[PDB]
């Protein structure tokens, strides 16, 4: 079906993680050197795990 | 888009539909009541542990 | 149980029994064939406007498109049938003034005649504006306690008064729309309709006279041989205090002394329709806007106090009976509203066939349009729907008269009657053959 | 539009001022208890209460808000998402909102109806009058009833196909009582 | 009226009038699908509605209390959900009664046009009826009345019967017949159509 909700898509700042390098960083959620001045609410770490 | 999102589907019959606008978020606030001579209490909830 | 004209007459070779003298008598019905459209904003209504509510509408965005699509799908449906029904003729509008009918007294006062103290009361005066009998009928719905109907709402959003009650109705997201056809289309269409009894030649401008309207419509039921003078008297004046006991019924003016018929049992039924048609629109709503005091189990019956004592985690489970409690007033006064349009499309389709067969051409069909068989029909406008005035024949008089259906001579030929409906009959020593219906020898 | 609170009443809305005087109590509410107006004490001045945002009935042709059926006056409907010649007419019984030019157009496909006002493709609202006729008769079928005049025969014909729809049947449903108020 | 369906039809740019009964059907036709769907899920959808209780579901109420005390909180479950039951029923039997009309109107159309050319004038489409042709659709039938149309006219001066030296009188023994000279001759045609 079809339904509306409030979903947490309105993605501000997209990182791409290389698979190979160093999966390995930070992630601040207010402010972080990734990402220049804006504060988001999730952090949405797509995977296939 | 938000008369698609009241009306679940991704295309419309063209026609009438009733649409409005959410608000606004920052309002001047309004408080009028019988005027009266001013006494102001103070009383705050103390809590020491 | 019969009107002896008109119907089978499954009897021959007796005594049978030929009406021979006629009159007239009107009787009157209502047809009602439009309701006044209502435009309900669904989320208006369970909540003025409120920011904290329309995150809560999302659970139930499924029961809140229902309820617009019910209300327009309904109301388009008839816009889109009574556009294409309703049609002015602007050459036979023009046929419609009582001037018109007074005017040609070449000869005879020909586009009267005699029936034109009974269409005085029928025809408007000038060329648009409402008869006598609308007349007398709309001062029966604003002493009812009612009447206002050009609602404006440009004034409901300038402030510049306290809110009248209709603008009321608007703030809270129920539009009263205006009327799909008004007071003044319906006042056209009708006078287009008695234009075409008046009217039958299109490149001439030449009318034919009313009295030979009648005089055609007789031959239709059986073929006219003699016509005399004398009978067309007696239709008129017999027409014309048909209508005269129609008016005194209405709005208590007329000219007479005091007579007590039966053409008011047949006005007593429109009369009390039309009362209760104007008495649903003004009620169904006030009933709806009404039950914005109910707190359904709840603090207050307004959204915006429950927000300024509770915090957000709590509040939602107070506004929750708020909204539930609203979603289920509209559904009462939705099922209301579709009761009703689809009782007005019977009505509504009633009207097609007593508009068509009756009103233009003269139906044959024996007890519709009117008791009896029928003659003519004239209409004139109404609080929403037409006032018909269906013409039917009366007999009076009858003629035992012994009858057969053939002759067989000599005992070699036989011969029957081509026409079932005839029968042959000897007549002071003389044999004529005559129609059953009349007595046309 | 502010945020009120009136006496104990409470909500959102647009107050003005009016020179109209009333000889009564302190304020004045609707049947559904909303602020309508109020008066101040301290001098004799009424105010109005009017909603901040009035519902409109936007019309849309083909994935385009064509324009809105308002009623105030500059509702937005038409602006911006980042960072026009935004027209405003009037009806009889309401404003009307929509891009385009009281000039040249003469040309819109497809309408969207209402009883006397119809909008069309380029946002042109037409005024829908009562359908003219020749004669309210189709002069063939019907009674006759002129003799011995000029009358007007019909010789040539087409035909013209409309169509109707009927329903005849719903999908039946069959409600076990029992089961619905308690699942067994 | 195929390119008004599904928009395929070889043609350039046609706005006809046969739009406006086309119109008619679609609208209907899209409501008449859009019932069925939406009764039933509202109907559903009222099994959560704890009716003043504890919860919407009744063997949670049942292993919480007691059966002397239970029972007065389930009651507000049957009497709510019995209340649900009939705001449903009152709308089918809407439906029900609404369409025996209709379904009486179908008898009428298919007995009288679809199968006889009948002559009640504006019944079974507009104007005079020559023929009418039917199609299944979504719970009904849709209707093809034919009608018939008129373009041109004769503007002809009339009598009904003759009356030959004051003596006989003659009248036609149809009256929809009328008499009629007709280039210096005589002739006699019903007012329906020129067939002199
Ligand atoms: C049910 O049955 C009835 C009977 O069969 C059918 O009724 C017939 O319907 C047709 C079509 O509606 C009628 O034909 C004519 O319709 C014309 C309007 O359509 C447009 O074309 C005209 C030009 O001909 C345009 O002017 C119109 O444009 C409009 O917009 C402008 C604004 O820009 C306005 O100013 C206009 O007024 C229009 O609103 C449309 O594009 C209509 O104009 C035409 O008019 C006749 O009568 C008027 C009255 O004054 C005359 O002035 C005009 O000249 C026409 O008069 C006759 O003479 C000319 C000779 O030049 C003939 O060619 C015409 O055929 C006509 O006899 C007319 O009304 C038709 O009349 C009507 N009745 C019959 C018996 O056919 C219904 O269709 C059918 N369905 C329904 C639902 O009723
Ligand atoms: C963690 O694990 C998950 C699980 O494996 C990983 O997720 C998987 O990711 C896969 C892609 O990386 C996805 O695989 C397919 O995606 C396809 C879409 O892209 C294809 O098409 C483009 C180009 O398309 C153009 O041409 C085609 C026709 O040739 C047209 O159809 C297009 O419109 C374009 O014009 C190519 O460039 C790509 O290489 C792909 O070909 C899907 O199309 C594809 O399968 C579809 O068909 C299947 C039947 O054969 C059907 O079962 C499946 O559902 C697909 O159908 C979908 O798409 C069609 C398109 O018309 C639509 O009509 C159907 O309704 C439906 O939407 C594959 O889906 C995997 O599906 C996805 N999960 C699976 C099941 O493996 C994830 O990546 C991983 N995360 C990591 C490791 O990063
Ligand atoms: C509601 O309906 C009723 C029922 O028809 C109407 O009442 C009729 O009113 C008319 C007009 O007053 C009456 O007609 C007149 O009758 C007079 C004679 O009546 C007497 O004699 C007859 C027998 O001949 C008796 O049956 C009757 O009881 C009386 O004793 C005539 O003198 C009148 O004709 C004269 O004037 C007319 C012009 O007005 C000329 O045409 C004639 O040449 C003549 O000089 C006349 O026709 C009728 O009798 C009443 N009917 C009944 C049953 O009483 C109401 O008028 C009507 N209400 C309205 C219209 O508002
Ligand atoms: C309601 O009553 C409260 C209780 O008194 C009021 O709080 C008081 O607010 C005044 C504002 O001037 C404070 O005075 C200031 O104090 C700060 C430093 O505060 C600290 O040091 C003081 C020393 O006296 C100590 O009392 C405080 O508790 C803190 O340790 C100074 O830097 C300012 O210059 C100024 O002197 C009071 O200190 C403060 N009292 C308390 C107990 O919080 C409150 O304002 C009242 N609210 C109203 C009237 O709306
Ligand atoms: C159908 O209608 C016919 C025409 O009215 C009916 O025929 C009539 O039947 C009645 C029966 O009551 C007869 O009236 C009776 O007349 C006799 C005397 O008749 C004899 O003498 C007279 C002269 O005095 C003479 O003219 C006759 O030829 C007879 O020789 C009385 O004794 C009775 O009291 C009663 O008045 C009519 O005479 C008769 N008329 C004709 C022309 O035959 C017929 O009966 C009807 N059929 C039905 C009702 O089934
Ligand atoms: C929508 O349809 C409406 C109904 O058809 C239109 O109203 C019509 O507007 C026309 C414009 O021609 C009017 O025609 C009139 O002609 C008269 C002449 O009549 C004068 O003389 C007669 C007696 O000979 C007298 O009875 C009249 O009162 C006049 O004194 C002009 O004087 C009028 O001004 C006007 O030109 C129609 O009469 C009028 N119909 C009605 C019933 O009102 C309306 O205009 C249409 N709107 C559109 C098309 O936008
Ligand atoms: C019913 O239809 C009849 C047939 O059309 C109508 O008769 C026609 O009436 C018109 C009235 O305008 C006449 O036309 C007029 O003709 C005169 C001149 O006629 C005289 O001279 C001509 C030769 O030039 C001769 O043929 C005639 O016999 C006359 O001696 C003009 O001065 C006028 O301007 C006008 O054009 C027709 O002549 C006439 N035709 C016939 C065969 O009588 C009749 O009037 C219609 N009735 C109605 C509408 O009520
Ligand atoms: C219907 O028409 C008649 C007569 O028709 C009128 O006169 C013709 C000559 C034409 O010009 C027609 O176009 C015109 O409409 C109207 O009759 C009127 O009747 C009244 C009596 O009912 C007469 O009034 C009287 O007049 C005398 C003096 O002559 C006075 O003593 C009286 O006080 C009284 O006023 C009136 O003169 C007469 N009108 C004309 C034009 O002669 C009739 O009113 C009309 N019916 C309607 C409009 O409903
Ligand atoms: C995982 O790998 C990343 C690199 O892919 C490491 O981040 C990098 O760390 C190096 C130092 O080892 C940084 O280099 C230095 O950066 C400073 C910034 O001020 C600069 O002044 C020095 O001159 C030098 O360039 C590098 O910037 C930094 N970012 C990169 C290159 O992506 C990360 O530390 C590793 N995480 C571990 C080892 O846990
Ligand atoms: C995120 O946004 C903030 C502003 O809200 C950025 O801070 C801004 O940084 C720039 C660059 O340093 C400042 O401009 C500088 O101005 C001085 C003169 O005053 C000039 O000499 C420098 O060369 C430079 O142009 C700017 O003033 C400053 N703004 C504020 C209000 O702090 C911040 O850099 C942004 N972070 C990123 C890049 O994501
Ligand atoms: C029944 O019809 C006949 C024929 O039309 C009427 O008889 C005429 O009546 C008038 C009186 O109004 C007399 O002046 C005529 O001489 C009668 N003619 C004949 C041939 O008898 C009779 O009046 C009608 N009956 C009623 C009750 O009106
Ligand atoms: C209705 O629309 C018009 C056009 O937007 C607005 O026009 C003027 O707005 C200014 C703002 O100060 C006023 O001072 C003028 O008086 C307005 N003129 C009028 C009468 O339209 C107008 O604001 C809108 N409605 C109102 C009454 O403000
Ligand atoms: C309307 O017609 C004009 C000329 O007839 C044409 O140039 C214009 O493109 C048309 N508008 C459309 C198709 O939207
Ligand atoms: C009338 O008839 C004559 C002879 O039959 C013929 O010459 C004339 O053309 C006819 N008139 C017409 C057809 O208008």
């Amino acid at each position: 079906g079809r339904v509306l909700s409030s979903q947490p898509v309105f993605v501000q700042c997209l990182r791409p993680v290389p698979t190979w390098s160093n999966n390995t960083a930070v992630v601040h959620f207010k402010n972080d050197v990734f990402c220049p001045n804006v504060t988001a609410d999730v952090l949405r770490f797509n995977l296939n795990f | 888009n938000r008369i698609k999102c009241q009306q679940l589907k991704h295309e419309l019959p063209d026609g009438f539909y009733s649409a409005s606008m959410l608000v606004k978020k920052d309002l001047p606030k309004t408080f009028v009541t019988m005027p009266q001579f001013y006494n102001w209490m103070n009383v705050t909830l103390h809590v020491v542990l | 149980v019969d009107d002896s004209v008109g119907v089978i007459k499954p009897v021959s070779t007796g005594n049978i029994t030929i009406p021979k003298n006629f009159t007239v008598a009107v009787q009157a019905e209502y047809v009602q064939i439009q309701v006044k459209p209502v435009a309900v904003d669904c989320a208006k209504y369970v909540c003025n406007g409120n920011r904290h509510c329309l995150n809560l509408l999302t659970q139930y965005t499924s029961a809140c498109q229902t309820i617009e699509n019910s209300l327009n799908l309904g109301a388009r449906l008839e816009s889109l049938m009574l556009n294409d029904m309703i049609t002015v003729s602007d050459r036979s509008l023009e046929f419609a003034t009582v001037d018109k009918f007074n005017t040609t007294a070449l000869g005879g006062e020909k586009l009267g005649g005699l029936y034109f103290d009974g269409l005085s009361s029928l025809l408007p005066p000038r060329v648009g504006m409402r008869s006598a009998v609308e007349d007398l009928l709309f001062n029966k719905v604003v002493t009812s306690g009612l009447g206002t109907v050009d609602d404006d709402y440009k004034k409901c959003s300038a402030g510049t008064d306290v809110a009248d009650l209709v603008c009321a109705q608007y703030y809270n997201g129920i539009m009263v729309l205006p009327g799909v056809v008004d007071y003044n289309k319906m006042a056209m269409y009708t006078a287009s309709l008695i234009g075409g009894m008046a009217l039958g030649s299109i490149t001439s401008a030449v009318a034919v006279p009313f009295s030979m309207q009648v005089q055609a419509r007789l031959n239709y039921v059986a073929l006219q041989t003699d016509v005399l003078q004398e009978n067309q008297k007696i239709l008129a004046n017999a027409f014309n205090n048909a209508i005269g006991n129609i008016t005194l019924a209405l709005g208590k003016v007329s000219n007479a002394i005091t007579t007590v018929s039966d053409g008011f049992n047949s006005m007593a039924s429109a009369l009390t329709k039309i009362q209760s048609v104007v008495n649903q629109q003004g009620e169904a709503l006030s009933h709806l806007i009404s039950q914005l005091q109910k707190n359904f189990q709840a603090i207050s019956s307004s959204i915006a106090e429950i927000y300024n004592r509770l915090e957000k985690v709590e509040a939602d489970a107070q506004v929750d009976r708020l909204i539930t409690g609203r979603l289920a007033a509209l559904n009462a006064y939705v099922a209301q509203t579709l009761t009703q349009y689809a009782e007005v499309k019977a009505s509504r389709q009633l009207a097609m066939e007593k508009v068509n067969e009756c009103v233009k051409s003269q139906s044959d069909r024996y007890g519709f349009c009117g008791n009896g068989t029928h003659l003519f029909s004239l209409v004139n406008s109404a609080p929403d729907g037409l006032l018909f005035f269906h013409t039917v024949l009366l007999p009076t008089e009858w003629e035992e008269v012994t009858a057969w259906s053939g002759i067989c001579v000599n005992d070699t030929y036989a011969y029957l009657l081509k026409d079932f409906d005839h029968s042959i009959f000897s007549y002071n020593g003389t044999y004529m053959v005559t129609p059953r219906n009349m007595f046309q020898p | 539009c502010t945020d009120y609170n009136i006496y104990g009443f409470q909500g959102t809305g647009i107050i003005r001022s009016t020179t109209s005087r009333l000889v009564a109590g302190l304020y004045y509410t609707s049947a559904s208890g909303d602020l309508l107006g109020f008066k101040i004490s301290t001098t004799g001045e009424i105010f109005t209460v009017v909603p901040c945002d009035l519902t409109a009935q936007a019309a849309v042709i083909n994935d385009e808000i064509v324009g809105a059926i308002t009623a105030t006056n500059q509702t937005d409907l038409f602006e911006f998402v980042n960072h026009s010649t935004v027209n405003t007419y009037t009806m009889p019984q309401f404003y009307y909102i929509t891009k385009w030019n009281n000039g040249t157009s003469s040309n819109c496909t497809s309408v969207i109806t209402y009883s006397s006002f119809a909008i069309c493709n380029t946002g042109e609202i037409k005024y829908v009058n009562v359908t003219h006729v020749e004669i309210v008769d189709d002069s063939v079928g019907v009674i006759k009833p002129v003799s011995t005049g000029n009358i007007t025969i019909p010789k040539n014909f087409t035909v013209a196909v409309q169509a109707e729809y009927v329903q005849i049947q719903v999908k039946p449903v069959a409600v076990d009582c029992a089961k619905y108020v308690c699942n067994g």
